[PDB]
């Protein structure tokens, strides 16, 4: 008696990492381009970045792998900087 | 030597910047005079030149792209020149239209005025015409049109003199009115017929075709650049034909439709904008179709309520721009068809629009005139006067835009035409054209003694 | 048709003239023994040969030395055939573009001869491109 | 200093102060006005005479409780009795009238000292001194001199102003006499003016006098509709609304001639009147109106200026009524008639003295032949015999000396002309020593001297020359004194004129004040020219058409140009005209050298590309050295053409000289004055507030008032815009700053004028208050300043744009507040709101026009009447906005008669909707929104709407997500796609959707979905997902087939059935054993109904259906459970409440502990969120409690941030714009 459904789905994708997925250190610290010669000439702005899609980053990692490509890496969205509030 | 040019020959601007920094002789062979000649001419600048009038074409390739610079900041501020062309006593402005910085302009007394927009002078001639009301005005690169509201045409030419070359009498009103943007072919749309006007070898001014429609004409166009015989387009009501003056045939583009909001031509497609209708609504939509063969190739909009304006001839490449009833305009790009950039701009319905590759202008219909960058998401300025907005026109360094009437503020009037300059520095001192100048010395002296006290930039 | 070469090398070199008269020199003394062809050497006339016929109406052809390069463009330049100077230009021009004044240095055995006030103040002028 | 709260700004750094009272009198109004001190401080006065309410409105502080003997005399017919005598109070007073004049007058002819200080300490009598008949006739040099400095010390001025840029003239004696007279009779008729058919004669007199004043004054000093505008200037200058017989002042000017013919000229004039005129001419009558007709006073004109001198043509010519109805003495004289004869005759020489009196201007040519030895040696000889004749003194010597102070100076020396020279200076300087001192005035003292006493000795008398000269080197700076004196006499008496045409409105009728004013505000370079090709054209360089050209002809680069300068002339510019018409004979490169000569022209100045579009071409700034010769030279024309075009040259030396004083006091007279009567203005708008519907007349009559003045007295158009900026600038910022500043209970004049047209447009006031106020609103934004011409923009930045939209804004925020507090609970909430914001936006562009500042007012209101509403208010207001966006979603999949008003509709609450954006309640109302949209997406297929409304309201949502949502909808279809493809290739239809978090609000998805037969397709599927890229749900719904039935049903229904087909009769508790599901109930609730094909035969255990409504025997049938709405109310916003409660808190805390420096938001952000998921602080029981609303976002944070740098409880730093930190 069934002639059409639309089933839906759930793609799990719990990952919690609390750490620059870029470089994979933590975020509080230092990338590792600011980690190799530290304290050289100014290290006072290796900041972090927020996004819309709810993704942090260090401000350097995220800002070359834009440089590279043009989407967030862990979601695959089209990135944009968090403005709310700011 | 001529491997080393024929080497450098391909050799682009960019890296040419950094080879004139690893050896002398590479400096000498990186200024030379042809390579930057060449790449000068073939990017544009400075035309109709010779490589020998001028000296050192990398210091004249450097100027130009600094003075386009200064033009652009001059757009972005507000730096330039600004006119307007003076009120006609008790009188009110009923019609504008504008060609190449040249005006016409048609009141409601029978008056018709051009006026030259390029130049230190001041002549605004009344065309002659051997009492109703003018209801067209268009001007071209060589002829002007009127059409009153007796039925009759006159056509000038403007390199002649201030007489009329042809007097044309209609049996009804005159709905629609065309002229061809480069041709010397004129359109006309009687109560039901649509007749094309055009000098034939001798230059006597007969007619080209005849055409027969079902219902009343709202728009029509001119196709520009064909080549032997003119092409228009019409739209009667909920119809569109494609009148083609070689065998006087009369194609039907689309029908069976929601009525039509607006036109526009291009050499290749024309576009135009229809509303929604329906018991389950089917909203408003633009249609683009193609001349070649006559199928539509896009249909767009996302939009709750009616399209009131659409620029395809004048927008870059594989864009287009309009504007909506709620007051938004929008960019929609023609490849892919999804919108570009939505903008709300005004309160009213927006009434003209036009783009470049950097920046949009827009008019609307409570009187606003906005100037918007969509490169860096950033408005420019604004600019608010009494009626609505009816026409908008701009080059690469001017602007002229009208307000026609139908308490509205404090500075009243009853049609205004304003022209804007963003280099000074190109006006001229006399208009090119013969019937634009005068022969009362006076005011010559005195515009030239006003011309040489502006400041500089 | 057929005609011969008088090289450098002293050998001779036999080809169908009609395809070969490209070279407007060589069908110029033709329609005016071989005619002698004291410039060159014979690796490059085969090429050209091959080249041309060909060639009626090669990227991997010029895989070679910076030298023999030259001695094939400065030989066009004699032989005035539009073909191989064209192809060889544009692989040359195609070699230089996107790279760095340094990077150039170390495509063309240039060595860096500018002393660095003269570095400096040329690039930054020259920064405009 | 005695009132020092009292300043008012003049501009940056300059106050005026009240000082002092001085006069009073009655107005025109019969009331009493006072005249107050002003003065200027960074000293200059400025008298204003001000009413009663002027003065409390300003200065306050100048009111307190209310408003503020006979012998003596006959015995000197023996002067230390008269002296005693004037030393009593009113002895000398009295004793005016008996012969005192005579008295004083034989007595100055220091024993003077007490006679004339004595009187004089204890205007009028110095005025009937001045023109005593015996003043000059009869009088020395010495006591002539005792009185100049009388009048001197009795018109001075406690605060003079600078004339140190102006050329002071030298004169006689008689003439500063004759000033002196002048300028003291005006001033007793002024006087009698303020004291007081009489009055007709006074103003009469006084025109009179004071146009002699300015004739005379100005003689003696020699002082005789479309184009393009910058783009700045747009809307800078205020717009004023448009509107047979000579005027009194017109045919006053032409009596004032009239008045001074001779005998037998004046009886002709009055004849020739008296003809067209009939009747008889009385003094009262021929001034009082004798209307003239313009005919009539032209051809008197025709006729005038025959019988007239020469300063009374001099004054004729520049008239305003004349302007509207309009042997070597042989050899010299060739170039009249009376001078040879009188060279010849020189007894019938006083006739030829009398008619060159009248007419000297062959006299003055003669003198100034001086500065060719022939007529030099002729013409001293005639002018020493004139020096010995008794009234040849008259002429206009001091006129024509400026030449004798030439041969002084000139390199012929010790000569015979400069002997003669001596001799008749000598002469003319021991007949009368004012020529001494006008001398002495000249610098004849070192010139003599370097001239003559370092070549001989002293040819004829140089030594007493320069004796004389160092004598009256005294009497030099009292002339000088004297002259500055009564020339800014006369200055602030014109000032005060105009200030009074101000106050009044009387006209002014002063005969010669447009040209006096034209000369107060008012304080070719090059030889020849030479061209190489073509010589009788080179005149059109320098024609001043740009219609006429010089064409060359010559070889490629052989054409120049020749400029031979004057001498000392610097080059401030040169500029070059072409024409670009002229295809090739436009020039290309144009090299500009410079020399000495025609033959150096070494040095090179500059060379310039000209490109193919210019008109103006620029080819040397303002130089220093001085170039005797400059040359142009036309390298190569355009297109490489051969000859060349050229249309115009322009040389322009260095600026001139102006004396920039007199205008910047007639701006500052004329800021003050406004800025006082706005002040006025002010109090009574601020008494009773209904009179602001009067403001705009007022304000209009002003400006039409000033434009008035300008178009008729002010020179040229330059000035009449800057005066009418000041006036502007002075008149209208206080009143707006005034009618805009609240009060002590917190409305403002024109905050309730607007209160008023917005609440009274329901409906009374009537139209015509509607119109009276965009009236009053329109003239007040109609000028936009850019952010003589320095002189009008003296002063700070505007402030009228400021003050009038933060009025606006705060009307907006109370109407939008009283809304909002009144009815924020009801049914109909959302339209309503609507409905108001719509009005609200109409009122603001019909009241200030379609301008962004007022549009961003309104926003800024809204904004700010939205963030006063506690949390769960503000969480309902997005609830109810969300639920009726989705209804009238929803409402469109069945049509209606009237679809475009209703999405018109849905675009107006769109509108209203994007005030969200940006702010705190945006997180909630996206909450709604993507719950709401959940649900939609689920149930149908898709509208068109969703796209519409989204590129709408996208912004206001800080996640983005329903475009996600929308996006994964697409996504989706494709996926299928290639899924049916990779299945067909790869050898009950059904569609999968797959959601994400990162592209769906998963949250309330607990429970999860094997029962049937179906595995299959969810296996493949599951395997291909995972090899080209799972879990599955109890969402999504079916359309099944039963029978002669079509269905529509959900997953948790399609189930059942199936299971229920699949055997006779199922119990819940194998439902809920292979389920899971907790919601079955109203899952098997709709089957209970008559469309619903199930009977739920409950059990005796829990319940048990079966299919037994299928007995009693179309189309769709939506089996589907409804949606239901959230209720912000409810337990769903008390832990959205508890959550941002709990987040504030935490804020706060870790700000706290960073000091006063602060933290970068995107640290505190990262901060705050790894101490709410492991919380040491904020213990897990509650974060575990909230439940739903547990989670926590980067966006919920900076909320909160905004909610707290809304409070003020935080505080944004000023240097790094977006580092926090924790105040007070
Ligand atoms: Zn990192
Ligand atoms: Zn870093
Ligand atoms: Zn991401």
């Amino acid at each position: 008696e069934v002639k059409k459904w639309n089933a839906v789905a759930l793609w799990a994708w719990d990952i919690v990492v609390d750490n620059c997925a870029i470089c994979r250190n933590h975020i509080m610290d230092l990338c590792i381009e600011c980690q190799a010669n530290q304290a050289s000439a100014t290290s006072e702005e290796c900041t972090v970045a927020w996004g819309v899609c709810n993704h942090a980053f260090h401000f350097h990692c995220i800002s070359r792998w834009l440089k590279t490509r043009q989407v967030c890496p862990l979601d695959n969205r089209e990135w944009e900087f968090q403005k709310y509030g700011h | 030597y001529e491997l080393a040019i024929n080497i450098f020959q391909y050799l682009d601007r960019k890296e040419l910047g950094r080879c004139a920094q690893v050896s002398k002789t590479w400096k000498v062979i990186a200024e030379d005079e042809v390579l930057w000649y060449r790449l000068c001419q073939q990017e544009g600048h400075l035309p109709d030149s010779s490589i020998s009038d001028y000296s050192c074409w990398k210091l004249i390739f450097q100027e130009c792209r600094a003075k386009e610079h200064m033009l652009r900041t001059n757009w972005k501020n507000r730096k330039g020149a600004v006119s307007e062309l003076e009120h006609v006593p008790d009188t009110v402005l009923c019609d504008v239209h504008s060609h190449d910085g040249v005006v016409i302009a048609g009141y409601t007394s029978g008056d018709v005025r051009v006026w030259d927009t390029r130049t230190w002078d001041y002549v605004a001639p009344f065309l002659e015409s051997e009492q109703p009301n003018v209801s067209f005005v268009r001007i071209n690169s060589s002829l002007a049109v009127a059409a009153y509201e007796d039925g009759f045409l006159n056509i000038w030419d403007l390199r002649t003199g201030k007489y009329p070359v042809h007097r044309f009498e209609h049996d009804a009103r005159i709905q629609a009115l065309a002229l061809s943007q480069d041709d010397a072919t004129v359109a006309t749309a009687s109560a039901f017929d649509v007749v094309m006007l055009s000098p034939n070898e001798e230059g006597y001014w007969q007619i080209a075709a005849e055409f027969e429609v079902p219902k009343l004409v709202q728009y029509l166009e001119i196709v520009p650049e064909t080549r032997r015989y003119p092409v228009a387009v019409a739209a009667a009501g909920d119809l569109m034909y494609l009148l083609k003056a070689e065998d006087s045939a009369r194609t039907l583009l689309y029908a069976h439709g929601p009525p039509v909001t607006c036109l526009d031509v291009s050499a290749n497609q024309v576009a135009f904008g229809v509303q929604g209708l329906g018991w389950v609504y089917e909203g408003s939509k633009i249609l683009v179709y193609s001349l070649e063969a006559g199928r539509r190739l896009l249909k767009l909009g996302n939009v709750l309520r009616d399209f009131t304006c659409v620029n395809l001839s004048d927008s870059p490449p594989n864009l287009m721009v309009s504007g909506n009833m709620d007051g938004r305009v929008r960019i929609h790009d023609l490849r892919s068809g999804n919108i570009a950039l939505s903008l709300s701009a005004h309160q009213l319905r927006v009434s003209a629009v036009q783009m470049d590759d950097w920046k949009i202008v827009s008019g609307g219909e409570e009187g606003l005139v906005s100037v918007w960058d969509y490169r860096m998401n950033q408005k420019l300025w604004e600019v608010y006067s009494g009626h609505p907005v009816q026409h908008i026109s701009f080059s690469s360094h001017s602007l002229i835009t009208a307000n026609v009437p139908y308490f509205t503020t404090h500075r009243r009037h009853r049609g205004l035409i304003r022209a804007y300059e963003f280099a000074v520095d190109q006006l001229a001192f006399q208009s090119p054209l013969p019937v634009c100048r005068s022969s009362c010395d006076a005011m010559a002296t005195h515009y030239y003694d006003l011309a040489l006290a502006f400041p500089y930039n | 048709p057929s005609i011969k070469l008088q090289s450098s090398d002293g050998e001779i070199f036999e080809v169908d003239v009609e395809i070969a008269k490209q070279s407007v020199t060589i069908k110029t003394m033709l329609e005016d023994d071989p005619v002698p062809l004291p410039n060159v050497n014979a690796a490059i006339l085969k090429k050209v040969i091959q080249w041309c016929t060909h060639h009626k109406d090669d990227q991997e052809f010029l895989k070679v030395d910076q030298g023999t390069l030259f001695e094939l463009i400065l030989a066009a330049n004699y032989l005035d055939i539009k073909g191989l100077l064209d192809v060889t230009c544009k692989t040359v021009a195609n070699m230089i573009k996107g790279k760095t004044p340094e990077e150039i240095r170390k495509t063309f055995n240039i060595k860096n001869d500018f002393t660095e006030e003269e570095e400096a103040q040329v690039r930054k002028e020259n920064q405009w491109c | 200093l005695r009132y020092r709260e009292f300043r008012v700004p003049l501009g940056p750094g300059l106050h005026a102060y009240p000082d002092e009272l001085i006069r009073q009198r009655v107005g025109h109004d019969g009331h009493p006005e006072y005249q107050i001190r002003w003065l200027i401080l960074r000293a200059e006065h400025i008298l204003l005479w001000m009413s009663k309410d002027e003065i409390y409105a300003n200065c306050h502080k100048m009111l307190g409780e209310d408003g503020q003997v006979k012998s003596l005399i006959q015995r000197a017919l023996t002067v230390h009795v008269l002296s005693a005598y004037a030393s009593i109070e009113p002895l000398t007073g009295v004793f005016k009238d008996p012969r005192v004049l005579d008295l004083l007058m034989h007595m100055l002819s220091y024993q003077i000292r007490w006679s004339a200080g004595r009187m004089i300490q204890a205007t009028q009598i110095l005025l009937s001194l001045s023109q005593q008949e015996a003043i000059e006739k009869h009088l020395d040099f010495d006591s002539r001199c005792a009185l100049l400095a009388l009048f001197a010390q009795a018109t001075l001025s406690e605060h003079p102003m600078s004339f140190e840029g102006i050329q002071l003239p030298q004169v006689p004696g008689r003439v500063l006499f004759s000033l002196v007279k002048r300028y003291l009779h005006v001033t007793s008729l002024l006087d009698q003016l303020n004291d007081s058919g009489e009055r007709g004669q006074l103003e009469l007199e006084f025109s009179m006098a004071m146009g002699t004043l300015i004739s005379e004054l100005v003689q003696a000093m020699r002082w005789d509709a479309w184009r393009w505008r910058p783009m700045t200037e747009l809307y800078a200058v205020p717009y004023v609304l448009p509107e047979e017989h000579l005027t009194l002042a017109e045919w006053w000017e032409l009596l004032f001639f009239i008045k001074k013919l001779d005998g037998p000229d004046h009886q002709e004039v009055l004849q020739i009147l008296q003809e067209n005129l009939d009747g008889e001419i009385l003094d009262d009558e021929i001034l009082a109106e004798l209307a003239v007709p313009i005919e009539l006073a032209q051809d008197l004109l025709l006729t005038l200026p025959q019988r007239l001198n020469d300063s009374a043509l001099r004054d004729l010519i520049n008239c305003h009524v004349y302007k509207k109805y309009g042997t070597p003495l042989q050899r010299l004289v060739e170039g009249g008639k009376i001078l040879l004869d009188l060279e010849q005759a020189l007894n019938k020489v006083k006739p030829l003295l009398l008619q060159l009196q009248r007419q000297p201007q062959p006299f003055l040519a003669l003198m100034q032949s001086l500065d060719n030895r022939t007529l030099h040696l002729t013409v001293l000889r005639i002018l020493k015999q004139l020096v010995d004749f008794p009234e040849a003194l008259l002429l206009p010597w001091h006129e024509a000396v400026d030449a004798c102070m030439a041969c002084l100076r000139s390199p012929n020396t010790d000569r015979e002309v400069l002997q003669e020279l001596i001799f008749f200076l000598h002469r003319l300087t021991s007949v009368s020593r004012d020529y001494a001192v006008v001398l002495n005035q000249l610098g004849a003292r070192d010139a003599i001297s370097k001239a003559l006493e370092k070549h001989l000795g002293k040819l004829e008398l140089a030594q007493e020359l320069r004796d004389m000269v160092f004598k009256c080197e005294k009497h030099a700076h009292l002339y000088r004194k004297l002259i500055t004196n009564i020339l800014g006499g006369c200055i602030q008496m014109v000032l005060g004129q105009i200030e009074d045409h101000r106050r009044t409105h009387r006209p002014i009728n002063i005969p010669f004040f447009d040209v006096f004013l034209r000369y107060l505000c008012q304080g070719k370079c090059w030889e020849k020219v030479e061209v190489s090709s073509n010589p009788h054209r080179a005149s059109k360089l320098t024609d001043h058409n740009p219609k006429t050209y010089w064409e060359s002809n010559g070889s490629a680069g052989s054409h120049y140009i020749t400029l031979h300068m004057r001498r000392g002339i610097l080059i401030r510019q040169l500029t070059l005209l072409v024409a670009s018409e002229d295809s090739s004979y436009m020039p290309a490169r144009v090299v500009v050298c410079g020399g000495d000569s025609t033959s150096s022209l070494h040095t090179e100045l500059n060379s310039v590309n000209v490109m193919p579009s210019a008109s103006r071409v620029i080819l040397l700034e303002n130089l220093t050295r001085f170039w005797p010769i400059i040359q142009i030279r036309i390298k190569r024309c355009q297109q490489g053409g051969i000859d060349t075009r050229i249309r115009g040259l322009e040389i322009l030396g260095p600026k001139p000289t102006f004396w920039p004083v007199f205008r910047e006091q007639l701006c500052r007279h004329t800021r003050l004055f406004y800025m006082v009567r706005a002040q006025a203005w002010s109090q009574d708008m601020a008494e009773d507030r209904r009179s602001l519907l009067h403001l705009s007349s007022r304000l209009n009559g002003a400006l039409r008032q000033e434009q008035n003045f300008a178009d008729r007295f002010l020179p040229d158009d330059e000035a009449a815009q800057a005066l009418g900026k000041t006036c502007w600038e002075a008149l209208v910022s206080p009143v707006v700053q005034n009618i805009t500043s609240p009060d002590e209970d917190g409305i403002s004049p024109l905050g309730w004028l607007l209160d008023q047209y917005l609440e009274c447009q329901e409906a009374s006031r009537g139209p015509a208050f509607f119109s009276r106020v965009r009236r009053l609103t329109h003239l007040l934004v109609h000028v936009e300043p850019c952010e003589w011409s320095s002189l009008a923009t003296r002063g700070l930045p505007s402030s009228i744009m400021r003050n009038l939209t933060r009025c606006w804004r705060a009307v907006v925020e109370k109407q939008v507040n009283n809304f909002l507090t009144s009815s924020w609970r009801d049914d109909d909430f959302v339209p309503r709101y609507c409905e108001h914001f719509n009005i609200l936006q109409n009122s603001s562009s019909e009241l200030f026009g379609p301008r962004a500042a007022f549009l961003l007012a309104l926003q800024n209101g809204c904004a700010g009447a939205l963030l006063k509403l506690p949390f769960l208010k503000a969480a309902h207001v997005s609830e109810q906005f969300a639920r009726h966006i989705d209804q009238q979603i929803q409402g469109s999949r069945i049509g209606g008669a009237q679809e475009m008003e209703r999405l018109a509709q849905l675009q107006q609450c769109l509108q209203a909707v994007l005030i969200f954006s940006g702010l705190e309640i945006a997180t909630t109302f996206e909450h709604y929104y993507q719950h709401y949209m959940a649900d939609r997406l689920l149930g149908v297929v898709s509208s068109w709407l969703e796209g519409a409304v989204l590129e709408q309201i996208g912004p206001c949502f800080p996640n983005r997500l329903p475009q996600q949502m929308l996006q994964s909808l697409s996504t989706s279809k494709e996926l299928q796609r290639q899924f049916h493809v990779y299945q067909l290739q790869q050898l009950p239809e059904v569609s999968v959707l797959v959601l994400s978090r990162h592209s769906w609000p998963v949250a309330s998805i607990c429970h999860t979905l094997l029962p049937s037969y179906l595995r299959g397709t969810l296996n493949r599927y599951s395997n291909f997902y995972n090899k080209s890229q799972l879990q599955w749900t109890w969402l999504g719904w079916a359309e099944l087939q039963f029978g002669n039935q079509t269905l529509h049903v959900s997953t948790v229904q399609m189930w059942l059935l199936l299971y229920l087909n699949d055997l006779k009769a199922v119990s819940v508790e194998s439902l809920l054993a292979f389920s899971g599901l907790s919601m079955l109930n109203q899952a098997i609730g709709p089957l209970t109904s008559s469309r619903g094909p199930l009977d739920l035969h409950e059990q005796k255990p829990g319940g048990v259906l079966k299919i037994r409504d299928g007995s009693k025997e179309w189309d769709i049938v939506r089996l589907i459970p409804p949606q239901t709405y959230l209720q912000a109310e409810g337990e769903d916003g008390q832990n959205l409440e508890k959550r941002r409660n709990l987040l504030n808190c935490l804020i706060v805390r870790i700000l706290k502990a960073h000091g006063d420096e602060g933290l970068h938001i995107d640290q505190l952000v990262c901060l705050v969120l790894e101490a709410w998921q492991k919380g040491p602080c904020p213990p897990r029981g509650l974060v575990s409690s909230l439940g739903k609303g547990s989670a926590c976002s980067s966006t919920d944070v900076l909320s909160c941030i905004l909610h707290l740098l809304g409070k003020g409880t935080l505080r944004r730093h000023d240097d790094r714009p977006q580092v926090l930190s924790y105040a007070v």
